[PDB]
């Protein structure tokens, strides 16, 4: 995802 | 000797900002622009924040990331109240600086009822003589107050992490108010507090999901991250997948 990706 | 305390107060977000033309007269579209904005910064900040919680990094990467994702409105909610609590006494609703809501923005929103329910909230610190130290420890509870029915793909380690953060909720109340019916007083209305979070939560999650849906319809702009989570994340919350744990029924 969006956050999964800028999460890691 | 407050290990935990020091971390928590150590780890606090500064106050970000939304930048909103606060010159231009007042509109649901030119409002939730900024609100969308503050949603978005807020979580960044959520999620540096949220990252140095003690034992946080125990978690699954994906249950860091989820309880990152369901608790997140919450979170600014609790927050936000506070905020406007301490900047404004209670009076307004201080989201951030630059985004102060007046009665007429309030309305002006469309969030009315919304804010009528985060102006309590605000009014609950007060009334309840909340500590800085008690916030901050309820604070820190929210990010574990939401999960999803389905299973956490690890969820031993969620409840093991979570009532740790109850016991240090505990300590900080079994602190300075040495008694029985004190301590017990205390805990009681605080866990009364943390579980009236999740209706206002749940009320925004639901306008969100709406305005996003008819957005194509109003000239109001979602980041492309608030809209993802409020796509992908919200609507299972909604749909009761995601619930709540709550210290009472
Ligand atoms: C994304 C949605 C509509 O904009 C929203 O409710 N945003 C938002 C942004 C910031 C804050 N804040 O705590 O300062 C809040 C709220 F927590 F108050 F509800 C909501």
């Amino acid at each position: 995802s969006a956050f999964s990706r800028y999460y890691t | 000797q407050p290990i935990f305390l020091n971390v928590l107060e150590a780890i606090e977000p500064g106050v970000v900002c939304a930048g909103h033309d606060n010159n231009q007269p007042d509109s649901f579209a030119a409002l939730l622009s900024s609100l969308n904005e503050l949603g978005e910064r807020q979580l960044v900040h959520v999620v540096k924040w949220a990252k140095a919680l003690p034992g946080f990094r125990n978690l699954h990467v994906d249950d860091q990331m989820a309880v990152i994702q369901y608790s997140w409105m919450g979170l600014m909610v609790f927050a936000m109240g506070w905020r406007s609590f301490t900047n404004v006494n209670s009076a307004m609703l201080y989201f951030a600086p630059d985004l102060v809501f007046n009665e007429y923005r309030m309305h002006k929103s469309r969030m009315y009822s919304q804010c009528v329910r985060m102006r309590h909230l605000s009014q609950e610190f007060g009334w309840l003589q909340i500590t800085p130290q008690e916030f901050l420890c309820m604070k820190a509870l929210l990010l574990f107050s939401i999960i999803p029915v389905d299973g956490l793909k690890n969820q031993k380690f969620f409840d093991e992490l979570r009532m740790n953060y109850i016991k240090e909720l505990d300590r900080i109340i079994a602190c300075k108010r040495k008694n029985p019916t004190s301590c017990s007083r205390r805990f009681y209305q605080l866990t009364k507090l943390l579980d009236s979070v999740q209706p206002i939560a749940r009320e925004l999650h639901q306008f969100a999901f709406d305005l996003l849906i008819k957005s194509h319809m109003v000239s109001v702009d979602f980041p492309e991250m608030m809209a993802e989570i409020i796509s992908v994340q919200v609507p299972k919350i909604l749909s009761g997948k995601v619930k709540p744990i709550y210290f009472h029924t």
